RNA sequence: GCAUUC
RNA sequence: UCGAAGGUGGGAUCGGCGAUUGGGACGAAGUCGUAACAAGGUAGCCGUACCGGAAGGUGCGGCUGGAUC
RNA sequence: AGUAACUGACGCUGAGGAGCGAAAGCGUGGGGAGCGAACAGGAUUAGAUACCCUGGUAGUCCACGCCGUAAACGGUGGGUA
RNA sequence: GUGAGGGAUGACGGCCUUCGGGUUGUAAACCUCUUUCAGCACAGACGAAGCGCAAGUGACGGUAUGUGCAGAAGAAGGACCGGCCAACUACGUGCCAGCAGCCGCGGUAAUACGUAGGGUCCGAGCGUUGUCCGGAAUUACUGGGCGUAAAGAGCUCGUAGGUGGUUUGUCGCGUUGUUCGUGAAAACUCACAGCUUAACUGUGGGCGUGCGGGCGAUACGGGCAGACUAGAGUACUGCAG
RNA sequence: AUCAGCUUGUUGGUGGGGUGAUGGCCUACCAAGGCGACGACGGGUAGCCGGCCUGAGAGGGUGACCGGCCACACUGGGAC
């Protein structure tokens, strides 16, 4: 455009769609899980996968996926959520924290265990 | 923090010498563990990450104080890699192996930490202290009959003292007329690839 | 370019006019 | 219309450049004169004389080509324009191809070269980059 | 001793009734490090004959680049199929601060010192033929003087006279200790 | 003339 | 006299829920056709109008981003 | 286009705005040969709300309004060198 | 800081194997050497040309810091290892359990799952999530586009606005030079000094792009007063549809 | 602008009042003005700055500590 058209009207820059919304700006957020359940992923991958759906202290529900191999958790549990896309799930946008709340860290883990909330052995 | 694992895998990873006296570097220059002998694919970023380990694994100067190294030599005014080239080389317990009073650099670290040298008469136990123009180091009373330093007294030989550095008498008293010049420097590395990596 | 770009935005708007013969009625009536 | 002679002047220039063309033929004004005198100066052309025409007088631009048909002028571009006007201080003048290149700067001294410019401490209107 | 690099190695394939027929590209670089470089396509049945054509033909299109120094003599912007490149000279110790097609086409002409972006298409093959077309853009001082008519001194900037002595001594210098 | 699907 | 809070009144405006109802997106191996891509077996598409379970059909004007000659 | 008789930069573009704007469609009043959405039959087909055939109403035409869309296409804004 | 030097054709044990061995690895064991920081003793501040001049007065504080003693003595973890992107093999489940930032890895031979050995990057930290800038020339002033990729209004006329041919004089508003005032300190940056070094701190320049006042220039833009006919329009004589 | 008109102490004048001081600041009369696509009047959000983070720069984001202004002090009003 010409320079008298920028002068007039200017440059808009794109909109930013606001990520992982339900968080309401905090790294991780406390909730309350309704339901556990397995499910599908999307056709080429299979698999049952364990996701949580947790009522937030944003007041807003959420599905949440569940890492590592072995959950302990049911209804009225308390989680504690941060942000993370698993790319099979439709619409599936935070994880649960291991070893954080009533959330037990990942039996026999050896390594990755930072992420898995497990205690070095002695 | 330092690091105090072995210190022959290092140079043998890098495929250079880092102490230069080492037999086992000599009988395996490959880098270590079961995959060592493999075929490395080729890649400019190895290229410029090894040179930087090089320079760091030889002074022992940890990444985090290395950095900090790079962007002062980056703000002098001179040419980045002669900068940081010297700056590493005005370091105390650097200065100290290069007048010929260690053996190692590690030597070197351990003997500056412990308190062993005075700096312009006054203790100085930092390993990173950087001396300037005109300095004097001198050794205190208490360590001049110190059994290894005795035999650093008539070690006398291992290597050449380069030409800023000066050890003028039997105390071992080390002069410096100035900071050394990238001609003066003498090391096993090619400067221009660690700030290509930093530039990154 | 392709007709395929074509029949999509077709496609939309054939719905639309018929969804808009099927309510005509009822928008008046609603809109009143 | 017409809205810049100065463009108009350095696009006859380039596309006879282009064309292999010997010589130009322009409307004349004094500013056209004025920047074809730098150019001379310069070395970017041969040569230009001042004719008459039905109705006023014609600038005539020489150009300058050496031996084995090589281009004296490598590129020619107009820096300020009309509405979007071009000034520089003496101490932020431009550089054209790092220094091998001429910028024209019109000044109260009258028209000058980013090295004049500079020399004389002043400022101006950016006209044109040649190089 | 020349410098080669292997920018990319691409795997095409036609198509005929039986299935694929795949083949392989190498784009090679070639120079000498001294303001030489060729630029190389070389297309065969398996990685190493193609490589081995690009090699040929970059011998076969070695072009010299005008270096005032270790860098480039001014900043240029070099477009070619998409590719756009801008090359901007450096002080000493910058180092080739360059993209990855850009670098082996700078490291293997030699250049120590520039600043390279690309700003156009990300193909390697287009990239490097831009960078090829900006150094090509690139021009000798001594030439601006002739083809202007004027001296050497009003024709450049004082500085880049002064780089170019000290690049003259040290040309000396290695004639002094090379002829020893 | 007619000839849908995988 | 001015005047906070309070009372009364008719509107503005921003949302939440709502029997019922509209379309949208996605989902595994469901039902019905086969409209488009080859002249896709009636060239396709654009605007508009009427019609038909559905794709879509037909009229009028337009386009080639239409094959064969 | 020719002639330069005349004026002496009066030019260019144009946010909004106004006007014009194929065909279909809409309102009122005329007209209605041919053609022809819808609508009937016939044929084809597994079906045939189609293509093909026989008919056929709005419309196509006129007067005065409205509507303001088209692959309204050179898929290419206007002025100047 | 968690140690340093030496130390073999290279132990045990662990893990691969072409059963040759090869890795861990100079690593370890062992043999000497120094006790920084922690520990146990004994000295012990500066901050106070202060305060009261009555002669006493430091919260921090018996702290920091000196001088002795004992002995390697008390002191390493985290992530990653398909490509980007540095670092590979074996075993265990076989589209499962699971991984994942993206592309994508798991279907009884996986360098991508889990574990182990080995390796790599960082280190008293290492990872993850959230948030902003970068890469992104992906709102493009610097620095992009609109025949077919997203993009020329269906076509005109014209309002505000934007833009302006040649030439003389003048103003000095834009522009440009110079000087003065101001642009607090801190920050930033250059230098230098003080803390054992550094972080940190202090001193002196610069920076503070700006704005205001005085004075200078008049090429270019603009205002003002003129001139000109090449743009634009009119007149006259022909002409095609 | 998916917010186009808003304003009647409102815009201006004179005589009084008021204040430390100028002024519709207040008041009586008189004139019919004033502000708006160089976005008035609305709606949403927000203390501002020296600075900070990022960035080649231009720019983008941000205003914790430290330093300067402003605003408020259970909520609303008032004066002494
Ligand atoms: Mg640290
Ligand atoms: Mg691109
Ligand atoms: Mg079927
Ligand atoms: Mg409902
Ligand atoms: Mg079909
Ligand atoms: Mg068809
Ligand atoms: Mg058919
Ligand atoms: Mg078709
Ligand atoms: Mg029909
Ligand atoms: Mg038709
Ligand atoms: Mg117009
Ligand atoms: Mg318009
Ligand atoms: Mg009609
Ligand atoms: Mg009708
Ligand atoms: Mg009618
Ligand atoms: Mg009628
Ligand atoms: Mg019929
Ligand atoms: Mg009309
Ligand atoms: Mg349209
Ligand atoms: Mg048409
Ligand atoms: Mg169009
Ligand atoms: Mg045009
Ligand atoms: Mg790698
Ligand atoms: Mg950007
Ligand atoms: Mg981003
Ligand atoms: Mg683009
Ligand atoms: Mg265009
Ligand atoms: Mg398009
Ligand atoms: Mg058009
Ligand atoms: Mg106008
Ligand atoms: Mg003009
Ligand atoms: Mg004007
Ligand atoms: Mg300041
Ligand atoms: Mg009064
Ligand atoms: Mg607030
Ligand atoms: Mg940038």
């Amino acid at each position: 455009p010409t320079i008298q058209q920028l002068v007039r009207k200017g440059r808009r820059d794109k909109i930013a769609k606001v990520k992982t919304a339900a968080l309401k700006g905090s790294p991780q957020r406390r909730g309350v899980c309704t339901r556990v359940y397995t499910t599908t992923p999307k056709k080429p991958n299979s698999a049952l996968r364990k996701v949580a759906r947790v009522k937030l202290t944003s007041q807003v529900e959420v599905t949440a996926y569940i890492p590592g191999e072995g959950h302990n958790l049911q209804e009225h549990s308390m989680v504690l959520v941060r942000g993370g896309r698993v790319k099979d799930l439709p619409g599936v946008r935070y994880k649960i924290i291991r070893g954080s709340l009533d959330t037990q860290g990942v039996k026999n883990r050896k390594q990755a265990r930072s992420r898995y909330g497990a205690k070095k052995e002695k | 923090a330092r690091y105090t694992g072995p210190a022959t895998r290092k140079s043998r990873r890098l495929g250079v010498d880092l102490v230069g006296g080492d037999q086992s570097f000599e009988k395996r220059p490959y880098p270590p563990g079961q995959h060592g002998r493999a075929r490395i694919k080729e890649s400019e970023y190895r290229q410029q990450l090894q040179e930087k380990q090089k320079a760091r694994f030889s002074y022992g100067v940890m990444e985090k104080q290395f950095r900090r190294y790079y962007e002062e030599a980056n703000r002098q005014p001179g040419k980045t890699g002669d900068n940081l080239l010297r700056i590493l080389e005005s370091r105390l317990d650097n200065v100290v192996y290069r007048a010929g009073l260690a053996r190692t650099r590690r030597m070197a670290r351990q003997l500056v930490s412990h308190g062993h040298f005075l700096v312009n008469g006054v203790k100085v136990d930092i390993p990173s202290y950087r001396v300037s123009q005109y300095d004097i180091i001198d050794v205190k009373e208490k360590s001049l009959n110190t059994l290894p330093f005795q035999i650093a007294r008539e070690t006398a030989g291992e290597r050449p003292i380069p030409s800023w550095l000066q050890v003028v008498g039997e105390r071992q008293r080390i002069l410096v007329h100035q900071l050394p010049e990238r001609a003066q420097i003498d090391v096993p590395l090619t400067e221009q690839l660690i700030v290509e990596l930093y530039s990154k | 370019g392709s007709v395929i770009k074509k029949r999509r935005k077709r496609m939309s708007k054939k719905k639309h006019r018929k969804l808009l013969r099927r309510t005509r009625v009822q928008r008046r009536k609603l809109g009143k | 219309t017409m809205t810049d002679p100065i463009a108009d002047f350095l696009t006859r220039l380039r596309n006879a450049n282009s064309a292999y063309h010997d010589e130009v033929t322009l409307p004349h004004s004094k500013l056209k004169a004025n920047i074809a005198e730098i150019l001379k100066r310069e070395g970017y052309i041969s040569d230009y004389r001042t004719e008459d025409a039905r109705v006023g007088k014609s600038l005539v631009v020489q150009l300058k080509y050496g031996p084995s048909r090589e281009r004296s002028i490598a590129g020619l571009r107009r820096v300020s324009k009309p509405g979007l006007r071009v000034y520089a201080k003496s101490t932020n003048l431009p550089r054209v191809l790092g220094g091998l290149g001429v910028a024209i700067i019109s000044t109260s001294s009258g028209l000058l070269t980013d090295r004049q410019a500079a020399r004389q401490g002043v400022g101006g209107e950016v006209l044109a980059y040649v190089w | 001793n020349y410098i080669e690099r292997v920018v990319s190695i691409n795997r095409v394939s036609k198509v005929v009734k039986g299935g694929r027929r795949f083949s392989f590209t190498a784009l090679v670089i070639v120079g000498d490090g001294k303001g030489m470089v060729g630029v190389g396509y070389g297309k065969a049945k398996e990685v190493p004959a193609a490589i081995a054509k690009g090699v040929e033909e970059a011998r076969k299109n070695f072009f010299r680049v005008p270096l005032i120094g270790s860098t480039i003599t001014h900043p240029v912007q070099g477009e070619a199929a998409a590719g756009v490149v801008m090359l901007r000279p450096a002080s000493p110790g910058t180092g080739v601060i360059a993209g990855g097609a850009a670098r082996a086409v700078l490291e293997c002409a030699g250049v120590h010192d520039i600043l390279a972006k690309s700003l156009g298409s990300d193909n390697a093959i287009n990239v490097v033929h831009a960078t090829v077309a900006a150094l090509k853009l690139l021009q000798r001082p001594e030439e601006v003087a002739a083809r202007r008519g004027l001296p050497i001194e009003d024709v450049a900037p004082a500085g880049m006279l002064k780089a170019r002595r000290e690049s003259e001594a040290l040309a000396a210098a290695a004639a002094r200790e090379g002829s020893a």
